[PDB]
């Protein structure tokens, strides 16, 4: 049940496991049954700001005039 | 929680299209970059947002009570669960308008004499009893209520690691509100004034029920003081509706103001 | 038992770690979720939107509406500034209240491009051109059109699209800038001219407001998590 | 230890100084020993007077340092507003940066 | 194109020649409840045409001394025909909406208006007793209310007012005005355009709640320029404000309601 | 990390060419080995410089601070960043010209009554609390900076393990300047002395922030002192630019010397 | 939970470990790197570059830039020799302070070939023949030319290659020698002498200096990392 | 002797590790030999409530007569 | 030994805890069950049986 | 996720353990997701000394005449 990602190395050592193999993975294993009791995986995603930033019915593009 | 896009080169430009003008009456934001307005050269971008992600911005600690017990009927205190007591995890929160978590509650313990030549104790236990919203409070420091038999409780010996426990999102609605413009009662016609009277933006008189927290040991009659820390981290979170930052002191549980209300300093016009 | 060997560290509390810990409410029936409008993923969401900027802090109209209102007159050309700024967004005043300012607050670096819009809002009678300024740190801050036109600039033409932005482009020596005020990260400095002058026909307010909005570019990254001083407590 | 005496009326005109005293004690003397002041003030976040080694303006354009400053001393340092019109209060603050604990003073 | 429009309800019908596009809120687009979502199990009354139509609010004046005005749905449209019989005869009731402003004005008039739809627009109270205003205050219904310059703090404690104090620039909670544009809005410039038109789906952390308890949305019209005429220090436009439920939708009929007043 | 070349066996020679004659002009150093200037065995080398690569010559937790707190404003202390406190890490560093690097802080905490014979205090508890630059400092040792909600804090219990936290590269660069030939400032034409003036040598007034410790007990009036040793160590190690080792004493964070400017000995020309 | 039983060595802190713990700044963006020029990946290169040896500490001379001139001239044979030292590279007061000798400081042990090159800063129109030596330790120091010649030496022809390298073997009995002035781990001596004489014409400088450098041969390694005495720190 | 069962899933992180992957599971090991040291499990079944709401003989239909 | 890291929560009772504990009484021979009638199952299956409500509640 | 490297042996103990096998291996495993939190794995790597001891433009050989 062990679940492994890989980091995102910042600074290097002077080795070639700085930038390969499992030297450059984590393993993580649950050992609750609550979901709550688990750790933030932190691998979390983005999205469109447009919701926010451009919340217009008809879609207007930058080049085109605004006021049509 | 990713990459920014490259900056494209971009040359001079003589046409029709102009993105430099608009009109933000729409309500809609010009999604200029750089490249629209000047001539830029091509730059691999390595930045990331890896940092501001919702998750990220909550994934900290922060302090939200105090409680204090006397072990010499404050033998016991009981503490009523809210995150409005300090203003720092609440100014965060407070940035969207509803929200959906789990909570981890770390619980740092620390006592001492207040007598500098007087008194002995030997080590305390303390035991943190949750009072689901319905279960009967502790009279004394010491009455039946305290054998927990389905209250979840925490017995900490002073001097260990501070005691940790998780809390699954337990909202009776599908999100927490941050904001509710409502009331719990509708007063009626006919009724006496005071009647279906109820404070404006409250909910539930009791929410999330409180903590009772008491030393576990016979008191001597050394005079002793603990104070329990209680830190909470929002852990798996979701947020909607954004709003903007509180600007001025907060007065109380609600957006009331009173006093801090001229947050800006003054500044010439043509000051850089 | 198996043997094990505690390491230092061991025993302490990090306010930024992340374990697991015991569920005090176990096998508990969580309500599940609705589709909610408006979920938000990150916080340079946020700080993409424009945000009115309190531009006006003079004793009489800071701390009100007109804190917000920058006026323009159809007087003959002067080559004398409207407005002037610093680019440090989350120290100077006119900036750190803003959306961007606020959140700027929560991090100690800052990095990217970010754009200004202008917002006129006088009669259709009225025209104008104006010139709106950019100028990277080093030299001295521009006092006149003259110097201003030097730097990175957009002529702005007043009518029918009512509005106008100018990006200020990420040009940095370091890497990322500081959300304080401070020399070796310092950002330049933003202004506005009068191109030719505001001319208005007869029967027409000669006196008008604009509006100024920030909001970052799709470029902009902030990092190091930080306190604000934008909220206290006493007692 | 902070010890800052300024409650000063402060005379319109103008001008007067608005001073900042730190009088060090005495055996555990202070540095890094840079000095900031916020004002108070719609402060988001800007209106100080921070002093690294060279003095720097963070823009209030009608403001005059004067501490033996780029060197060091260390801060019983004085500021002056002019001018001239009443940008008044609100509030001023002075806050200095230390090696040992200081890195805090006193509004 | 972006300035010419038409909306069309039940029996109603709007035309625009100078809008300024339309914003719907958080890009969502009101809908009914889908079983998935689901709460209250009884057969849910949708009024359809009768209740999902437009109704004209109260016409407000717009001077050179206005602060600003503030509505909050579905308060504004308790008496509105058959929508408000259904909010009353349920328990609960859900509803989007379709925000009509309309200020019209010359070619030599200036200012502009800042329309703001806020999701849970709670309001600061006038007394040093938190969230002390009282129900009869909170709902004014179509008349809505109005910002002010400045706090002023009731003392009165004989008979306290238990009412709101929204200062303006503070967005009558505590935060500043300018940031209110996180929220869907729109801006009525005088020179650009003649009306604001915002489309707001149902936002709550529920899929359904009490209509009389709970505001869903409040109304904010704040004058981000000020109206200026010619040289006629004497200028007054009217605003007027016309607002459209959509797919309502109501649960748990009873006795009709009949909350207490003023 | 390696092995080293092993010695061929040689021989005499009568040749035009002569290795051993050289012209250091050049600004190139002459890479001759024994078998060059004399007749040389073969020996099979089996040593290696595995402990002088880069990182194993950094490899140690150094001392950079002792923080001080007197639980009876000492109630609380509040320690600038930096490396250059001390001169044993500082030194080593100072090798190179820029680092890259992330660090590993341990934090060895002692206390003792300053009362042979008075006083009594139950076992302390210290926050360690880093404040970014920008973020608000303490005033007191317990007003609301404490609360930590966004800065990352150390809750260390007295006699627990020494307390260790990791630390990613963090500068503004991309890699740290141990030398900065420059200013922060450029003094403009026209402006007052007073004016574009700054420290030579100096970046930003504060690069790191700085770390606020403070005892989280209520204090007692017995007189206790508290000392936190801040232990530093550099992993993920890569360096840039070496330079000559400092000779001479330090004078300050700067290159400025004054003291002991006479580092060598005496010693005869032709003595052994 | 999971049985275990704690051996000796838990809870203690060794300076030297090397063990995970938890990063206080979680998700922080990192400054990528750039290829900056002269990136080292070994102390040991430093060791191998050519530093200048301070020969010449007399008392007037010592601390002075006169410290690294070593003075010739044309005066008649003679078989005394021109400078002395001890092959005690990490203790011996000439050699300590050279590049080679500070980072030998910080090791305890030392092992390897090492190589003298000597530049000559006479004029052009000077000529001469001089004696390098280096004799392994156990007999008399050489005191003239005639015990030098009979160890270790290479004789240098001035002239167009302005320099020459002697290369001191590694010659032991120990696999390793200590880095402190100990007679068990001892290296010998160096010395240079006149082989013929320095001579030069008429209008010509009849005195002249020589530099000395030293640095580290492709076989030389130390190890067992320790403290320097070459920093202090008062109070 | 692992045993790996999956988490009920009650709030969701802004990841894809919060809807699949060993990140939703949790993982068991029994380390004592008498079932008695053994955690619970709390994977529980339910049952028909008849034998209490209808432990009547001759079985009815709700919308048929009770009394025939 | 393998080296371990102690994290918050560590030595504390949580009392809706669930872990493994070792076994006091080890090899005992445990009586088997029988099938006895009217097991139950979940709490809810009692809340779903008719009970009579003190509906009269007068002095 | 675990990474075996070898270890350098120094001094042998009489066992054929202390030549081969798993004995002579040690076992790696990260733990946490940030690289900072990473112990370093001392596989580091040398190079060229050319960039600082001989920083020539025109190549020279040891037994050429380096002034030509
Ligand atoms: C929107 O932001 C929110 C929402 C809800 C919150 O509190 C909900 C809550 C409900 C129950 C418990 C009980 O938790 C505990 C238990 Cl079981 C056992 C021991 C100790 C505790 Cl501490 C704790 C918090 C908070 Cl603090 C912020
Ligand atoms: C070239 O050599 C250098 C470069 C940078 C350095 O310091 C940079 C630095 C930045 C932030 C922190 C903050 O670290 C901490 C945190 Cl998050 C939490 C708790 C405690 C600490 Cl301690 C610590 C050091 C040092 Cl000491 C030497």
């Amino acid at each position: 049940g062990a679940q492994v990602s890989s980091q995102k190395v910042g600074a290097h050592e002077n080795s070639n496991r700085a930038y390969g193999g499992s030297t450059i993975n984590y393993t993580t294993i649950n050992y609750y049954r609550d979901s709550a009791s688990n750790a933030a995986s932190k691998q979390d995603f983005a999205q469109d700001p447009s919701k926010f930033t451009e919340p217009i019915k008809d879609v207007l593009i930058k080049t085109a005039p605004t006021l049509n | 929680a990713n990459n920014l896009p490259d900056t494209q080169s971009s040359g001079p430009a003589h046409s029709k299209e102009t993105p430099a003008l608009t009109a933000v009456e729409t309500g809609a934001t010009n999604p200029l970059v750089p490249s629209d307005t000047v001539q830029t050269r091509h730059v691999i971008q390595k930045r990331t947002r890896s940092e501001s992600t919702v998750e990220s911005f909550f994934a900290r600690g922060a302090c939200v009570a105090i409680i204090e017990v006397d072990n010499d009927s404050k033998l016991f205190s009981v503490w009523k669960i809210t995150y409005k007591d300090t203003v720092q995890l609440r100014r965060k929160l407070e940035f969207f308008t509803y929200s959906r978590f789990d909570m981890e509650f770390t619980f740092v313990v620390t006592s001492n004499y207040t007598d500098a030549n007087n008194g002995h104790a030997l080590n305390q236990v303390y035991q943190i009893m949750y009072i689901p919203p319905g279960a009967p409070i502790p009279g004394k420091w010491n009455d039946y209520t305290w054998q927990t038999s389905s209250n979840p409780s925490v017995f900490y010996t002073y001097g260990a690691p501070p005691a940790r426990i998780s809390v699954p999102y337990v909202g009776i609605a599908n999100a927490y509100s941050h904001f509710y413009d409502g009331f719990a009662k509708v007063p009626l016609a006919g009724q006496a004034s005071t009647e279906g009277d109820s404070l404006y933006g409250a909910a539930s008189l009791n929410d999330f029920g409180s903590l009772a927290v008491r030393v576990v040991n016979d008191h001597n009659p050394t005079k002793l003081t603990s104070k329990i820390r209680v830190y909470m981290k929002p852990k798996h979170v979701r947020v909607w509706c954004p709003r903007p930052p509180r600007a001025v002191p907060y007065y109380g549980p609600g957006v009331d103001y009173k006093d801090g209300l001229a947050p800006l300093p003054g500044k010439g016009l043509t000051t850089y | 038992g198996l043997p094990v060997l505690n390491t230092p560290g061991s025993n302490q509390y990090l306010t930024a770690d992340n374990y697991q810990s015991p569920c005090a409410i176990p096998e508990f029936d969580v309500t599940p979720p609705i589709d909610i409008p408006g979920e938000v993923r990150n916080m340079m969401e946020l700080a993409e939107i424009d945000t009115m900027i309190p531009l006006n802090l003079t004793n009489q109209r800071k701390n009100t509406m007109d804190m917000y209102r920058v006026e323009l007159n159809d007087a003959a050309h002067s080559d004398t500034p409207i407005l002037c700024l610093s680019l440090s967004p989350a120290s100077d005043p006119r900036l750190a209240h803003t959306m961007l300012g606020e959140i700027l607050n929560y991090y100690t670096h800052w990095a990217g491009s970010l754009k200004f819009t202008f917002l006129f809002c006088g009669s259709m009678m009225a025209t104008g051109k104006l010139l709106v300024s950019y100028a990277p740190p080093g030299a001295e801050a521009p006092k006149s059109r003259k110097e201003a036109m030097l730097g990175t600039h957009v002529i702005w033409d007043i009518g029918l699209q009512s509005s106008c932005t100018m990006v200020v482009p990420w040009i940095s020596n370091t890497t990322y800038r500081q959300t304080i005020n401070d020399s070796f990260t310092e950002g330049g400095y933003i202004s506005m001219f009068y191109q030719t002058r505001v001319v208005v026909p007869l029967s027409t307010p000669r006196k008008m407001d604009i509006l100024g909005f920030v909001s970052a570019c799709n470029d902009f990254s902030v990092r190091l998590l930080r306190d604000t001083t934008h909220i206290s407590q006493e007692a | 230890v902070v010890q800052a005496p300024t409650q000063v009326p402060g005379f319109l005109g103008d001008s007067v100084t608005l001073p900042c005293y730190l009088q060090v004690p005495n055996m555990e003397v202070t540095h890094v020993s840079q000095l900031t002041w916020a004002r108070h003030g719609e402060s988001g976040s800007m209106a100080v007077f921070h002093q690294t080694q060279g003095p720097s303006y963070s823009e209030s354009k009608r403001l005059e340092f004067v501490a033996a400053r780029l060197g060091a001393e260390l801060r019983d340092a004085s500021l002056r507003m002019f001018g001239l019109r009443v940008e008044d209060e609100g509030s001023y603050t002075c806050l200095f940066v230390t090696f040992p604990q200081g890195s805090r003073s006193v509004d | 194109s972006v300035r010419v429009m038409q909306l069309t309800l039940g029996n109603s019908t709007i035309t625009t020649q100078e809008a300024a596009n339309s914003v719907v809120a958080y890009g969502r687009w009101p809908e009914y409840i889908k079983d998935s979502e689901a709460n209250p199990v009884d057969q849910p009354t949708e009024p359809d045409v009768a209740a999902c139509r437009f109704y004209t609010l109260d016409t407000v004046t717009w001077r050179k001394e206005s602060r600003g005005w503030w509505w909050k749905l579905p308060d504004a449209l308790k008496d509105m025909g058959l929508f408000g019989q259904n909010m009353f005869y349920h328990y609960l009731g859900r509803a989007g909406y379709t925000v009509h402003v309309q200020c019209n004005a010359s070619k030599f008039h200036q200012g502009a208006l800042g329309v703001f739809a806020v999701p849970e627009m709670c309001l600061a109270g006038d007394s040093t007793t938190h969230m002390f205003t009282k129900y009869e205050n909170a709902n004014p219904g179509e008349k809505g209310g109005e910002f002010k310059g400045s706090f002023t703090l009731d003392t009165n404690a004989t008979n306290p007012a238990r009412n709101f104090c929204p200062v303006d620039y503070l967005f009558g909670s505590g935060v500043l005005a300018g940031n209110a544009f996180v929220y869907p809005h729109q801006i009525i410039n005088l020179r650009t355009n003649n009306c604001a038109t915002l489309v707001l789906p149902y936002v709550n952390s529920l899929s359904i709640d009490s209509m009389t308890k709970h505001n869903n949305w409040g109304i904010a019209i704040l004058p981000l320029a000020p109206l200026d005429f010619a040289t006629e220090s004497s200028t007054e436009i009217p605003i007027t404000l016309t607002i459209a439920p959509m797919c309502c939708e109501f649960n748990g009929l009873r006795n009709i309601t009949v909350p207490r007043t003023q």
